[PDB]
């Protein structure tokens, strides 16, 4: 910034640009050549983007040049952290963690089933055979 | 419904989000992602949105090839994206000169050794962590007449005149690459 | 099959292996006690509807030992849409004379639900197909049941990734296609019928038939499979209806 007589003194870059907000110009008087300037001014001038506080749900915000990155939470995602991990529990989402058999439901949650000669377990998820011979098991191997 | 079209891979220091087109109009979206021998993996169900954050999903192994596509809803209508190699093609972020400190006619100048969105034990691994070897640093300093310096780690060891300023500059770069080489210039820092 | 391996005894216990006249004619898949499904061009020319067995618990066609069952076919239900000499709606569901003995070498695949296959099953990778057929493209058929894990597709990725025909048949909504375009691995003619089961989470799933393709392990070309989730309902009302006079039975689909 200028003020009344202080361009009689040489460019500083501490008084000028650190101290203070300084134009392309004041800034270009410390560094002289043109290469130089533009290099400094790319960054001093991008404005930081993780300002607007982006990154939901506690998430940290890393600022990049006309650009920001969310680091989110471990049960969260998206560009801002705003994906609810734990909001996903539909049927199309990974079978909705049921073993066999997923049925959808709005208003509540989806709730799990089997395929006959199975039954569903207290965990609500599993399927265990109620038979010797189950469909889709393997003797030998079991 | 359209099919999607035009899907861009967003990657920097692994935060990955995949882009497309068109803004819907009367249709929702749902992406899948998988490596060529794994299941697909359905994400951001029914979004209205034309992004999709898949960064937890390539982070499980930067290193896997994969694909995405784009369904639309009103077999359904799809797209499939590029294919996506986070370790080869994630961008690097803008880097940070941590400190400098001069030592008579020498000056140390340290790389902050950024983290990406790569998890392990409950915690963010840096660039170095990830890319290892791969990874180096370059210089690009001037007496305050150009000059560069190269490291294999997050500092720079030069020689200086006595007296005179320096301003400095550095990039992360990955040689072995091919494309997205480069990071883009750190903010420029002076003694 | 092309490319694939033994399937060690017992590991392919819903395998079926269906005869005519006692000659080899098509596989098949178990999916309870008494029903087997397969595909409907596989009777395409059968003369003796009273000759057609079925027999569970096979491995090697050169041996004989107890795991062996072998059963009269009393009627072999085929969708009315189905076509001799054509592709489109190509299964067909058998009742057994007499129920098979469930062992540990003769157990049924599961029929699932179908939006579960539709949802989930469809997007599993892989696959197991499995049969007595060509070793090779026009070449001589297994003694010993082969097994072969193939990939499956989306129809659009295989309309895109293979080479266009003539007067190949269309890829309809009652097909989809599994396996390699490179020339190397892929079920084939005698293989007809038998199962391309989906593995999820500690079970198995009939996703698909083998069906038809061009050749067998062409370069440029995939396995095409009945796509069994459009099925489901046909085949469950079937399993309930009371067993026809005759052999050969054309039941409505939808
Ligand atoms: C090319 C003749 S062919 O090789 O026999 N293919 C025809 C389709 C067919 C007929 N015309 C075509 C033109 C271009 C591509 C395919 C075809 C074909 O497959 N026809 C059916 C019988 C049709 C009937 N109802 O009688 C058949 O042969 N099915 C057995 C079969 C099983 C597996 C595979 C496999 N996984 N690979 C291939 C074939
Ligand atoms: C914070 O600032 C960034 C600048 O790009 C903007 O995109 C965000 O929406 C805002 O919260
Ligand atoms: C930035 O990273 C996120 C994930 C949280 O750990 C915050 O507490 C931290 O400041
Ligand atoms: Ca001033
Ligand atoms: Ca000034
Ligand atoms: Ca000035
Ligand atoms: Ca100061
Ligand atoms: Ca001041
Ligand atoms: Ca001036
Ligand atoms: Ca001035
Ligand atoms: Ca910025
Ligand atoms: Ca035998």
């Amino acid at each position: 910034a200028n003020a009344f007589l202080e361009e009689l003194r040489p460019g500083s870059l501490e008084r000028e640009c650190k101290e203070e907000q300084c134009s392309f110009e004041e800034a270009r008087e410390i560094f002289k050549d043109a290469e130089r300037t533009k290099l400094f001014w790319i960054s001093y001038s991008d404005g930081d983007q993780c300002a607007s506080s982006p990154c939901q749900n506690g998430g940290s915000c890393k600022d990049q040049l006309q650009s920001y990155i969310c680091f989110c939470l471990p049960a969260f995602e998206g560009r801002n952290c705003e994906t609810h991990k734990d909001d996903q529990l539909i049927c199309v989402n990974e079978n909705g963690g049921c073993e066999q058999y997923c049925s959808d439901h709005t208003g509540t949650k989806r709730s799990c089933r089997c395929h006959e000669g199975y039954s569903l377990l207290a965990d609500g998820v599993s399927c265990t055979p109620t038979v010797e011979y189950p469909c889709g098991k393997i003797p030998i191997l079991e | 419904t359209v099919a999607a079209y035009n899907l861009t891979w967003k990657s920097t220091n692994f935060k990955t989000i995949l882009e497309w087109e068109p803004k819907p109009v009367n249709q929702v979206y749902t992406v899948q992602i998988s490596t060529k021998s794994g299941d697909w993996k359905s994400k951001c169900f029914y979004t209205t949105d034309t992004e999709c954050d898949l960064t937890d999903e390539i982070v499980k192994d930067v290193k896997q090839t994969y694909l995405a596509r784009v369904f639309s809803y009103p077999e359904p209508l799809y797209e499939n994206s590029p294919e996506f190699t986070p370790y080869l093609e994630t961008n690097l972020g803008q880097p940070t000169i941590q400190s400098f400190e001069q030592v008579g006619t020498k000056v140390n100048v340290t790389v902050e050794d950024e983290r990406t969105l790569v998890r392990r034990n409950n915690t963010f691994l840096s660039l170095r962590d990830v890319f290892g070897k791969d990874l180096i640093y370059t210089l690009y300093y001037w007496k305050s007449g150009k000059k560069t310096a190269k490291t294999n780690t997050n500092e720079f060891l030069i020689d200086v005149d006595k007296g005179e300023n320096y301003c400095f500059s550095v990039q992360a770069v990955i040689p072995s690459r091919t494309v997205n080489r480069k990071s883009t210039d750190s903010p420029v820092e002076c003694m | 099959i092309v490319g694939g391996k033994v399937c060690p005894k017992g590991e392919c216990p819903w395998q079926v292996l269906l005869l005519v006249n006692g000659a080899q004619l098509c596989g098949g898949t178990l999916i309870n006690t008494i029903w087997v499904v397969s595909a409907a061009h596989c009777f395409d020319k059968i003369k003796n509807w009273r000759n057609l067995i079925a027999v569970l618990g096979e491995h090697d066609l050169s041996e004989h030992d107890g795991d062996e069952q072998s059963r009269r076919v009393a009627q072999v239900i085929i969708p009315s849409t189905y076509v001799p000499g054509t592709t489109n709606h190509d299964i067909a569901l058998l009742r057994l004379h007499q129920p098979v003995v469930l062992t540990d070498h003769v157990v049924p695949l599961c029929l699932p639900e179908r939006t579960f296959s539709e949802r989930t099953l469809a997007f599993v990778r892989f696959s197991l197909v499995s049969g007595w057929g060509q070793l090779l493209d026009r070449g001589a058929t297994a003694l010993e049941l082969m097994v072969l894990n193939v990939p499956r597709l989306m129809t659009q990725d295989c309309l895109q990734q293979s080479r266009k025909v003539g007067d190949s048949p269309n890829i309809t909504e009652y097909m989809f296609c599994a396996g390699y375009s490179d020339g190397s691995k892929d079920s084939c003619k005698g293989d007809s019928g038998g199962p391309h089961a989906t593995h999820y989470r500690g079970t198995w799933y009939l996703t698909g038939i083998v069906s038809w393709g061009q050749g067998c392990a062409t370069v440029g070309h995939f396995g095409v499979y009945t796509r069994v989730s459009q099925y489901i309902e046909w085949l469950q009302k079937l399993m309930r209806s009371e067993p026809r006079p005759g052999v050969l039975l054309r039941a409505p689909f939808p």
